[PDB]
RNA sequence: GAUGAGUAGGAGGGCGCGGCGGUCGCUGCAAAACCUUGGGCGCGAGCCUGGGCGGAGCGGCCGUCGGUGCAGAUCUUGGUG
RNA sequence: AAUUGUCGGGAGGGAAGCGGAUGGGGGCCGGCGAUGCGCCCCGGUCGGUGUGGAACGGCGAGCCGGUCCGCCGAUCGACUCGGGGCGUGGACCAGCGUGGAUUGGGGGGGCGGCCAAAGCCCGGGCUCUCGAUACGCCCGUGGAACGCCGUCUCCCCGAUUGUGGAAGGCAGCGCGCGCCUCCGGCGUGCUUCGGCAUCUGCGCGCUCCGGACGCUGGCCUGUGGGCUCCCCAUUCGA
């Protein structure tokens, strides 16, 4: 059902735009719900602020990274950490690798390889999530359990980015690394995972 | 590196073990150990805890401020992790069963004198 | 409200949350063509470098 | 006798750690101290200086304190110290103190054939 | 029975059709009507004393699943192709390519006469498959094996009467080739400038 | 009243593995299988030179609203709000 | 399952020296000390052992005790460049 | 011990020493590295169910036992006992094979998006030139190939590495349990008519499946192997 769902909005995205065009109008596509955040420095001179920030992010060290849903609340937040990161709207390509690849769960204050959706259901049961597919469905449409399904996948663990960075010191619209780089993420995923 | 403390390791201490040489404290020990871990239940990981306590953490109760508490009671076993004394201030003592770590001399005549039983942690 | 938002719930027998919550992202829609109207950076001149110009 | 260890031994440092400086002076011994100096630039641990013991070098607790041939020593004074170590001779060998008498060692050594415990200094002072 | 595959691989591990196609094909719907409407239901298929007790138990290794496979043949080298040897007292000798033998070696021949190379077992690492083809249909070599090069000094003249029977239905198709006698006689070697990456063979 | 008497999975990737994979998401079986099948089809397709969706008046409207959208990507100002630049503007 | 910087400073677990209460031993078929391009163990303090010298004492373990651990003090005494 | 002589080894173009990594030359090490095991018969040697005694025991009066001695029956077994025959093989090093994990690199295929690419080619209409023989504009559900981006998928090569030693588990399949002409065909339900975890249970097996196994050679008192020891050299560090 989640296979057919993923093609059915590609398509309808693409028909709609079509739609748009034949009008004569124009199509707002909708806000991307979900981010990647990844930490491009250190934790050397850290300031308080955001050093708290990456914190509550689950951001402890570098390259690290996680999924945040989208609100007012949270870009805000985002904006005050904006050069010691760099995030973006990842596909459904991106969130599976990351899920399949270097997905860890958090069982008891522990970080549990998602080897079986045992360990998947053993924390997310209740809410109904009993395989790692059903972890990747609420993790991409930002589900009402995303919440729990987020908080509950360790953050990742991602490598140094094969072929390396450009300037992690200059924001990415001024050809740096750092800040918003919106579909663009799904690149820096790829050399990274 | 990683922006934790102490490396996310804990910075607090408690009490794994009696600090005593008690041989038959260790027994207690071990005993209440094996409770807790079979049977989960709240009473034994209680008292496991409190047999590790320093000897001002398991202050003595007086046989009066016993039989207040033990008042309406009587078929409820009492349980002390520490030692019981006695109380000339009390007059008429019911009888009750107590277990307790340690008696007075004075303690136990009047609670056997009363028709009650004086127990140890092994017998409860 | 919310007091009166879960006692309506409660008596068709599903569960609700009414708890607040921050702005979420817009949804897609459609916007009808119109007039576009072109901007262009503007050519410099030194006498408007002043409140006024010169 | 068979050894029952099977892992293969694997040394983290086989070189020993010299005390600062002992090279320099006579007086300042071999045998490790930790360089208290506020300056020390072996405790601040600049390259190209000497290393100091820590517990990263650690040996793995499954090959820790076994011998090259494969047991572990335990000293043996007499032959009846020596008939500890019968239900153990895969595991452990005996060593005949350094004090024993040649005659008592021909005792512990024709013991240990009995009992199949391997003897590492077998061949001292009886020439 | 089934005189086929019911199920092809279309990668290794996945058939071609599916589970309920492969309910259909399996028959399993005519078992039900034979058996009053049920699939039939089978049952699971139904010292001396010690001389010595040892002190340590004994520890066994957990099982594996993996199980070796036969070496692969790598696809320069057929039948009646020309190898050229790269390490041993052979080193640098052309010799022709008869087949592989069970344990996964390549048996070759010189052959003798032309090279002095007789039968002989010789790993695939260490030889390079050329594009040189020599024809060995009348080339007969049933009765070889891995047991015939095993150990148990001079060489027995039955060995040497089977190299000749089984070199001189090679020859006639060597002397076909022109100029493939000589070539078969003399060894490769690097020259100045001739690049091993560069040179096709 | 006591309760009944009671090693680390080498994790694998996969992306990768193939049983690891089904395991985790038996529906990915199908998935491969369908892919696999469908590449056959397209490739034999292909070889044997084998032959729309749209109604004939529908496409001409979409190639109509397509190049009348380009027309506007590429329109220019006319630049007249800048009369002190006309000249050198052109 | 996570994690590993550290002066001043704190604490834990250990190494070593000399007695005492016990216990288990060694020694003129060679103890202590000392010497060694012998060998080995421990992250390390240290430990075990081969050979030599020496010629009469010594060690392990548990507990307990102390005038108990040096590279420095223009340190003390002695010796020597 | 400082310090000194002598003999022997070695080094030295304005310090030496020291950390790390190898190498050369020394010195040292046989627990530095095995030679057994299983099954046969030849001989030798040493003991063997059922009843009698001796001294005891486990469980709690009574049941349940072993040890030692002797006597019958039974007629085998044991043997760091000696020969013969057959099978099998240890330590270390190296090569190769088949795979797991991690990882870098190379090659190909399918699909989708765009001005439902642009362009190019073909057909049609318009425009009619200075870098002179144009500049370009518009059309066709025409045609053959690209481009960028996204995604699915197949194959090949190398590198490092095997931690664990209780489980044939989990997962996905195959062959039987019904017939056919056997690359496939034959029955319900659903279907986008391509298909489908709708029927898909049991038994026995297989596999990318709860962490490396297999084969071969070399060598084993040697000019061999190993080394944390000694001297020295060299690159880096200091
Ligand atoms: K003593
Ligand atoms: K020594
Ligand atoms: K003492
Ligand atoms: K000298
Ligand atoms: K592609
Ligand atoms: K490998
Ligand atoms: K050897
Ligand atoms: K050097
Ligand atoms: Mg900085
Ligand atoms: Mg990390
Ligand atoms: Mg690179
Ligand atoms: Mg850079
Ligand atoms: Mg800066
Ligand atoms: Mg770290
Ligand atoms: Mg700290
Ligand atoms: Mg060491
Ligand atoms: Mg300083
Ligand atoms: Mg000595
Ligand atoms: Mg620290
Ligand atoms: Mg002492
Ligand atoms: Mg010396
Ligand atoms: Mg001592
Ligand atoms: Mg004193
Ligand atoms: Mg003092
Ligand atoms: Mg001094
Ligand atoms: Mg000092
Ligand atoms: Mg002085
Ligand atoms: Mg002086
Ligand atoms: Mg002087
Ligand atoms: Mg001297
Ligand atoms: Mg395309
Ligand atoms: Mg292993």
């Amino acid at each position: 059902q989640y296979a057919k769902e993923y093609s059915e909005q590609e398509k309808e995205l693409i028909r709609l735009k079509r739609e748009a065009r034949l009008k004569g109008g124009f199509y707002v596509d909708p806000e991307a719900k979900l981010l990647f955040i990844i930490r491009i420095r250190g934790i050397n001179a850290m300031p308080p602020q955001t050093k708290k920030i990456l914190q509550l992010l689950r951001l402890r060290q570098i390259f690290n990274g996680v999924f945040l849903k989208v609100n007012k609340a949270t870009v805000n937040m985002l904006h005050r950490v904006e050069p010691y990161v760099t995030y973006g709207y990842p596909n459904l390509k991106s969130i599976k690798e990351l899920i399949y690849k270097r997905g860890y769960g958090k069982v008891d204050k522990q970080r549990i390889a998602l080897t079986d959706n045992a360990v998947v259901e053993q924390v997310l049961g209740k809410h109904g999530i009993i395989c790692i597919e059903d972890l990747v469905h609420e993790i991409i449409t930002v589900g009402p359990h995303f919440k729990e399904a987020n908080n509950f996948l360790w953050p990742f663990q991602l490598k140094a980015p094969l072929g390396g960075l450009k300037k992690k010191r200059n924001h990415y619209v001024e050809g740096g690394d750092a800040g918003n780089r919106e579909n663009f993420i799904n690149e820096l995923i790829r050399r990274m995972n | 590196g990683i922006d934790l403390v102490a490396g996310g390791k804990s910075k607090k201490t408690k009490r794994t073990a009696p600090k005593s040489d008690d041989v038959y404290l260790k027994l207690l020990v071990k005993l209440y150990r094996f409770l807790a871990r079979r049977t989960g239940s709240k009473f034994n990981a209680v008292i496991l805890k409190r047999l590790f306590m320093s000897k001002i953490n398991k202050p003595p109760l007086s046989l009066s401020r016993l039989i207040t508490y033990a008042t309406g009671k009587g078929d409820n076993i009492v349980v002390l992790v520490g030692t019981v004394t006695d109380d000339v201030r009390a007059y008429e003592v019911p009888k009750i069963k107590v277990c307790a770590l340690k008696f007075t001399e004075t303690a136990r005549a009047r609670i056997e004198k009363a028709g009650g039983e004086c127990l140890t942690f092994d017998q409860l | 409200k919310n007091d009166q938002l879960k006692a309506d719930a409660k008596a068709r027998g599903e569960v609700i949350s009414t708890k607040r919550q921050p702005l979420g992202p817009k949804p897609g829609f459609m916007v009808e063509g119109a007039t576009l109207e072109t901007v262009t950076p503007i050519p410099y001149d030194v006498v408007n470098d002043l409140k006024g110009g010169y | 006798a068979v050894p029952l260890l099977n892992k293969k031994v694997v040394k983290k440092r086989v070189k020993r750690f010299i005390r600062p400086q002992s090279d320099r002076r006579i007086t300042v011994k071999e045998s490790w101290r930790r360089p208290k100096g506020i300056d020390s630039r072996v405790r601040r641990k600049f390259k190209g200086c000497v290393l100091m013991p820590n517990i990263g070098y650690g040996s793995d607790k499954k090959t820790r304190h076994y011998l090259p041939n494969g047991f572990k020593k335990f000293v043996v004074h007499n032959a009846s110290e020596l008939e500890i170590l019968m239900m153990h001779n895969r595991t452990y060998c005996a060593e005949i103190a350094h004090n024993v008498s040649t005659r008592k060692r021909k005792e512990i050594v024709e013991r240990a054939a009995q009992l199949d415990v391997v003897i590492t200094n077998k061949l001292a002072r009886l020439h | 029975a089934k005189k086929t595959i019911r199920n092809p691989e279309l990668i290794r591990g996945v058939g071609k059709f599916s589970r309920s196609k492969m309910y259909h094909k399996k028959g399993l719907w005519a078992i039900k009507k034979k058996n009053g409407g049920k699939l039939p239901l089978h049952e699971k298929k139904p010292v001396k004393p010690p001389k010595f007790y040892p002190a340590d138990d004994v520890k066994k290794p957990l099982v594996n699943k993996h199980k070796p496979k036969p070496t692969k043949l790598r696809a320069s080298i057929t039948p009646g192709t020309v190898l050229i040897i790269l390490a041993g007292r052979f080193k640098g000798k052309r010799v022709v390519f008869l087949k592989q033998l069970t344990s996964g070696l390549l048996l070759v021949t010189g052959p003798f006469k032309l090279n002095g190379v007789p039968l002989r077992r010789v790993n695939q690492a260490y030889v390079i498959g050329t594009s040189t083809k020599v024809d060995v249909s009348g080339v007969n070599v049933e009765k070889i094996d891995d047991k015939y090069f095993a150990k148990q000094n001079v060489l027995p003249q039955e060995k040497k009467d089977e190299q000749k029977t089984v070199d001189s239905a090679l020859l006639k198709a060597i002397e076909g080739i022109p100029e493939l006698k000589a070539y078969l006689s003399a060894r490769f070697s690097l020259k100045s400038g001739m690049k091993p990456h560069e040179l096709v063979f | 009243v006591v309760r009944p008497i009671k090693r680390a999975t080498l994790k694998k990737n996969p992306l990768k593995n193939l049983n690891v994979l089904l395991k985790l998401n038996p529906y990915a079986k199908t998935a491969r299988r369908m892919s696999l099948l469908a590449e056959a089809q397209r490739v034999k397709a292909k070889k044997e030179k084998l032959d729309h969706a749209i109604t004939k008046e529908e496409a001409s409207a979409i190639k109509g609203a397509s190049h009348s959208w380009y027309k506007t990507m590429i329109s220019d100002s006319d630049y007249a709000e800048f009369d002190n630049f006309t000249k050198w503007l052109g």
